């Protein structure tokens, strides 16, 4: 009933708090977005500390592992809302927030934004379940770990491995048709790395000339930045890959 | 990450 948890601790809905009557200038779009980041980011820190195993890590490891993915989880959690609300048309960020053709590019990040929705689209492509989905998320939150190690390795090792078995409990079928399916849905999250690389990219970019550039960011996220920053700028973090 | 850790840690 691993699965009957994940379930239950799936964050409720988050809305952006947008306000339609504003013009949409990429300023206010991407602080929009910031917003709406930040918002989401009290929602995964919350569903982390429920996540059966995650508790027994080091704090330490705790605060790393959500630094490390947190543009990751959203990024994947945005191509399920979008799979299920407009089948990978346009990116569902909030209920108040729908990203549509003129959205995307008054955001100055149209590129990103399709980057996003391809992976709306392999839901869509691979008719992805509810529990794949919840499965594959916990393993995002446990793919991008330092270069030199966690303090809780040894239990961060079988939390990874039981939640790579529950994914296969959800993949009835033959053995061979469920060994295809487990090579295409670890495609899938081997493939967000170079998606996150590049929303990070951006995401630092405009973090760093936040003022001149008058896109906001709320505090929470301000801290968890300008720490994460200088780490990956320095390739402490390292991919934990499923495919060559 | 303050409000991070202070959040974590309760
Ligand atoms: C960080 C970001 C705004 C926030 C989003 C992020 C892309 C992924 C994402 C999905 C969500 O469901 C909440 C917003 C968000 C976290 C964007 C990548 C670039 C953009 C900016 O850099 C705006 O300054």
């Amino acid at each position: 009933f691993l699965i009957s948890i994940l379930e239950a601790i799936e964050p409720e809905v988050v809305y952006a708090g947008y306000d339609n009557s504003q013009p949409d200038t990429t300023n206010y779009l991407l602080s929009s977005l910031n917003r709406l980041a930040g918002k989401q980011m009290v929602s995964v820190v919350k569903w982390a500390k429920a996540l059966p195993g995650f508790r027994n890590l080091h704090l330490d490891d705790q605060m790393t592992l959500i630094q490390y993915s947190w543009m990751s989880l959203m990024a994947f959690s945005l191509g399920w809302r979008s799979y299920k609300h407009t089948n990978g048309q346009m990116l569902y960020f909030a209920p108040d927030l729908i990203f549509n053709e003129e959205r995307m590019q008054q955001s100055a990040m149209y590129d990103l934004c399709q980057g996003m929705r391809q992976i709306s689209q392999e839901f869509v492509r691979l008719q992805v379940t509810y529990e794949e989905f919840l499965c594959m998320k916990v393993l995002l939150l446990l793919s991008t770990v330092p270069k030199d190690g966690l303090k809780s390795q040894a239990s961060f090792d079988e939390m990874r491995m039981n939640y790579i078995k529950e994914l296969r409990r959800a993949i009835e079928n033959n053995s061979s048709q469920n060994w295809q399916r487990f090579y295409q849905l670890t495609k899938l999250l081997d493939s967000m790395h170079d998606l996150v690389g590049g929303l990070l990219q951006f995401c630092f970019y405009t973090f760093v000339q936040s003022q001149a550039l008058s896109v906001e960011f709320p505090e929470m996220l301000v801290e968890i930045i300008s720490d994460q920053l200088p780490k990956v700028m320095a390739g402490m973090a390292k991919p934990l890959l499923f495919h060559k | 990450p303050a409000i991070l850790y202070a959040l974590l840690s309760s």
